[PDB]
């Protein structure tokens, strides 16, 4: 009949308009960058959000690149179910307090679970080791935290490749590189997927963490593209 | 003091186990041995719905079994027309992360929820012809796992925190709360008569609630890991539960125990979605090994395989009429399967 | 003489190998087109660029074969048309390689945006630059020094008018691939994995820059009938033709067939078809 | 259903010996990574050890390496913790947790206040 | 402490769920088989409907 023809024409017109809107939003979706700020407890997430009801959003754009930062606020401690929701993000900003119980061991046991998840094994991780000053005075105060919470700190020496501290304590720099090496050995034990880890030492509260995040995301995207072209 | 309570709970559990064992008289697999096998089930994809641009966690069928609504992480809620493949509506969501959706029986409303801990309800029939949030349901603490319209005015929502709630859209406040679970309440399925519903949680147990009064009646602890999917048998007197053990298990309300298990050695991946056929003879079950399977609901013999999805099968639906079987997945493609003679 | 019989035999062998290599190029290129245009799970700007490159290779490897087969008025017109098509497609091959290099460099370097709407510009460049750089040559060759259908360019002003844009495009490709290899070298040196990972850089550079080395092929494309005296004469005579046939084949194979996504998809399709049949 | 019940524990002088056992009667023991968890009287839950599906990959929380030994016996469906050379800082409540999913080398939620696949308490004190 | 309240709630729940009475598993399986065989004919997935009236042809 003619009525059914009119209905079909209207349906095709609606489909065309909806497809136009979907195509217009596709460019925005593919242009923006999504990051999941996943801190292991109170380790500087508040001050990190300052410098840059269930979930939070902080739309900050740098060098005409749009960024999404998702902070999981009101969710329960049970992370094994809603973390599969975040396997499409570009990177997982991970925040560790390098200072109730041993927080570093909990951070390591969360980090390797994230690394070895079968859905998150394609997602890169960016590490921010806050409380550098706190670790500095903890080491300088002769407090027995690292040397007895990690028995392997005794037979550890600072790597000869990296020593950029101007005048910081050699014990402090050894502790920093020991923690970074622990996270790096967790990351490099398993090369199951196609994800990388970028450990950083967040010490200054200046506007440098944003630059670090931008450079890490640029590296992640470049590696993903080169891998897709089989060059890398 | 607590030791006495623990001993009492243990001996009630022993009494329940003894009662269930005594009631265990025969085996459904033994009874169904002398029945003709279902045979090879050949179903080919009839339509591919390729509008979404991010992974799909939820789809649902309309009562008329023509329109289906699908949700994805890209903050879109597209309403398809299965017959003509066209899209009817596309609702931009306030929160990009949605893990569920529900198409109302009246066809007027559509629900949606996720990590925002709120349930958004959109009335599709508006004078201006634009879809807008009719009501926002807040009060759940954790993320929202599943939500099903028990009616056009009340909706049941199962959230990340160990609590299910029955809402009231016209007023927005909770009518009844269903406490008793220990973990995340992953899934939820209403009975055909909307008198009962089962909630499968992450503590490897399932409960049976009645909405009118609001307390659990029975518990089914057959599984041994997280329960991701649940579905009532079309009779309304049995249900099947998918878990991370790769085993579906058919429970019975009246028998208050398992009936028969759908495990297979070649299957290692967890079960994501579970659905029954209209007659209840078949049991479709989407997996994480990228392939959906078809089971004989009475003989536990794999009738067929619905291979064809690039990524994991997250959502699985069977039309109320019973013709087609839609399978969403994480590659942002919906496929409408069907069989031909 | 025995030596003369030797040159006759080796010329026959290189000619039959030439024909076999072009036939293999056609076979592999058609395989690639069928895979990319039938599989349907791979429809993006990257694979569209690959399809256009491979159909330009269709044009080249068919036009050259037809011209060689019809090489001795219908005959004069056929030879002229075949030669014009051959010039256009030898331009188009390098233009499309340049389009691929530009696309990858822009996708790897330009910050933000990640636009997909420039495919119209890429397609226009790829299929129009050779036309713009060929039409003046064919017009001038028709108006002045109009040979029968074609001849080795007797004037440097006639050789350059058709070779200069090719050299310009191939130079831009050299620069762009040096930039891309620099980025890749930075990525490889960031991790410092192993010597095999280090040599992977040179491996990728060579296997992606062979089509750039096709310049020798296009420079010495017009081969003579009688070879002069010497060993290196017939050595090269075999060399450019063998390397050109191998170049078409290696583009076709190690340009799209080594793609992990297409390999996984074809394995998935084969397994699903086997399960459906059985 | 899972019904993880542990034994052992009690009072012991510092530097003494103690043995903790775990009884599992609700699942296939050989598919799940089983790990121990301890909770100080005032502090929170703290991961202490683990063991792989077969008993290959074994890790410890530091400050307990060498003095604590963990082994599993799939035949009898029992998990053990051979713990030696105790100190007063070891006084806590020990739980025998289990990773939620089989055949996965990762398991997220074990050190949480409301886990579902962990056993009851096993009092251990040192004085 | 909350432990006492949790134990009391759990004990009450198990008591009120134990107050109910079960039904023979043989009878339940027989009823399921009866439903499946009675509704077997009207199953578009079990018996492939001819494509003439198939909406997704």
């Amino acid at each position: 009949t003619e009525d059914q023809r009119n209905e079909e024409k209207a349906q095709r017109e609606a489909n065309k308009k909806i497809e136009k809107q979907l195509q217009k939003d596709k460019q925005v979706y593919r242009a923006t960058h999504r990051l999941l700020l996943l801190g292991a407890g109170e380790s500087g997430k508040n001050t990190i959000v300052k410098q840059m009801s269930g979930i939070f959003e902080t739309k900050f754009q740098v060098d005409k690149v749009n960024f999404h930062m998702f902070d999981v606020g009101a969710q329960r401690d049970e992370r094994r179910k809603w973390i599969q929701c975040f396997n499409d993000v570009t990177a997982i900003i991970f925040v560790v307090a390098s200072s109730q119980t041993n927080r570093l061991q909990a951070a390591l046991k969360l980090f390797d679970s994230i690394w070895n998840n079968k859905w998150l094994r394609d997602t890169s991780v960016i590490l921010f080791l806050n409380k550098q000053d706190l670790l500095a005075e903890k080491v300088l105060a002769g407090k027995s935290k690292i040397e007895d919470y990690f028995p392997e700190f005794a037979r550890y020496t600072t790597p000869e490749d990296a020593t950029p501290e101007p005048g910081e304590d050699p014990r402090v720099t050894r502790a920093k590189y020991f923690i970074r090496d622990e996270f790096l050995r967790i990351s490099t034990a398993s090369g199951d997927g196609r994800h990388y880890c970028y450990p950083h030492f967040t010490c200054a509260v200046d506007t440098e963490n944003i630059r670090r995040v931008f450079n890490d995301c640029r590296d992640i995207i470049q590696r993903m593209h080169l891998r897709q072209y089989e060059l890398l | 003091e607590l030791d006495q309570l623990r001993q009492e709970a243990e001996q009630l559990k022993n009494q329940i186990r003894d009662a269930r064992k005594a009631c265990a008289d025969a085996t459904l697999s033994q009874i169904t041995n002398n029945i003709d096998p279902v045979g090879r089930i050949q179903m080919r994809t009839r339509r591919t719905l390729r509008g979404h641009l991010a992974k799909i966690y939820a789809m649902h069928w309309g009562t008329d079994s023509r329109l289906l609504v699908s949700a994805s992480q890209d903050g879109k809620l597209i309403i398809w027309d299965s017959y003509t493949t066209n899209k009817v509506h596309a609702i931009p969501l306030r929160s990009s992360w949605v893990m569920t959706c529900a198409y109302a029986p009246s066809g007027n409303y559509v629900a949606c929820g996720g990590l925002d801990n709120i349930c958004s309800i959109y009335n599709l029939k508006t004078r201006e012809g634009n879809v807008r949030v009719s009501r926002e349901l807040a009060g759940h603490t954790g993320y929202l796992s599943c939500c099903r319209f028990l009616d056009d005015n009340q909706i049941v929502t199962s959230s990340g925190d160990t609590t299910c709630a029955l809402w009231d859209i016209e007023t927005g406040q909770q009518t009844t709360t269903f406490t008793g679970h220990t973990g995340d309440v992953m899934s939820l399925s209403l009975a055909p008569d909307t008198r009962l519903f089962v909630s499968g949680a992450c503590d490897a147990s399932a409960k049976l609630w009645d909405v009118r009064e609001g307390m659990c009646r029975q518990t089914f602890t057959g599984h041994e890991s997280d329960i991701n999917a649940i579905c009532f048998f079309p009779n309304g007197n049995a249900f099947a539960t998918g878990s991370d053990d790769a085993t579906c298990r058919l429970f019975d309300l009246r028998a208050d125990q398992e009936l028969m298990t759908y495990s297979h050695d070649n299957i290692i991946c967890g079960i994501t979605s579970v659905s029954f056929s209209k007659s209840g003879r078949l049991l479709l079950a989407g997996y994480d090994d990228f392939n959906c399977n078809v089971w004989d609901a009475l003989k536990a013999d794999r009738a067929g395989v619905l291979a064809g999805h690039d990524n994991r099968v997250s959502c699985l639906g069977v039309t109320d009429d019973g013709m087609a079987v839609a399978t969403g997945s994480w590659d942002s493609f919906l496929k409408i399967w069907n069989g031909s003679s | 003489n025995e030596a003369f019989l030797d040159q006759r035999l080796i010329l026959e062998r290189l000619q039959v190998m030439y024909t076999v290599g072009y036939s293999l190029s056609l076979a592999t290129l058609l395989l690639a087109l069928l895979i990319l245009s039938l599989f349907r799970r791979l429809h993006c700007t990257r694979n569209y660029i690959h399809i256009n490159l491979f159909t330009s290779f269709m044009l080249r490897a068919a036009a050259i074969l037809s011209r060689d087969r019809l090489l001795p008025n219908q005959a004069l017109a056929a030879c002229r048309t075949a030669q014009i098509v051959t010039q256009y497609c030898v331009g188009a091959n390098y233009t499309w390689l340049l389009v691929e290099g530009v696309y990858l460099h822009s996708l790897l370097v330009l910050v933000g945006g990640s636009e997909e709407g420039h495919f119209r510009y890429y397609l226009l460049l790829g299929w129009g630059a050779p036309a713009l750089f060929v039409i003046p040559w064919v017009i001038v060759r028709y108006l002045y020094e109009n040979t029968q259908c074609w001849e080795r360019n007797e004037v440097k002003a006639i050789w350059w008018i058709i070779r200069t844009p090719i050299l310009m495009t191939i130079l831009i490709n050299f620069l762009i691939f040096i930039r891309i290899l620099g980025i890749l070298l930075s990525k490889l040196r960031t991790r410092q994995m192993r010597c095999r990972d280090y040599r992977l850089r040179l491996a990728r550079s060579t296997l992606f820059l062979v089509p750039l080395l096709g310049v020798h092929e296009v420079v010495f494309a017009p081969v003579t009938e009688e070879q002069a005296r010497g060993a290196l004469r017939f050595a090269k005579l075999g060399f450019e033709i063998f390397l050109s046939s191998f170049q078409g084949f290696l583009v076709s194979v190690l340009y799209c067939f080594i793609n992990k996504e297409v390999q996984s998809e074809i394995r998935r399709g084969w397994h699903h078809c086997r399960l459906r049949r059985s | 259903q899972v019904q993880l019940q542990e034994s052992g524990g009690g009072l012991v002088q510092p530097g003494g010996s103690l043995r903790l056992s775990c009884a599992a009667s609700g699942f296939t023991f050989s598919n799940y990574k089983m790990n121990w968890v301890r909770q100080a009287p005032g502090k929170g839950l703290e991961w202490v050890s683990d063991i792989s599906q077969s008993g290959a990959s074994i890790s410890y929380t530091g400050s307990v390496k060498g003095r604590f030994t963990i082994s599993r016996d799939n035949a009898k469906n029992t998990l053990y913790l051979q713990m030696n050379s105790l100190k007063p800082e070891d006084t806590a409540v020990y739980y025998c947790a289990r990773c939620p999913a089989p055949f996965t080398r990762d398991c997220f939620d074990v050190t949480s206040t409301t886990y579902a696949y962990r056993g009851q308490g096993t009092q251990v004190t040192v004085s | 402490t909350a432990s006492i309240a949790q134990a009391r709630k759990l004990v009450e729940q198990l008591k009120m769920e134990a107050n109910i009475d079960r039904i023979k598993v043989s009878k339940a399986a027989a009823d399921l088989m009866a439903y499946c065989e009675a509704h077997a004919k009207e199953d578009p997935l079990l018996t492939p409907v001819p494509a003439s009236e198939n909406p997704f042809r």
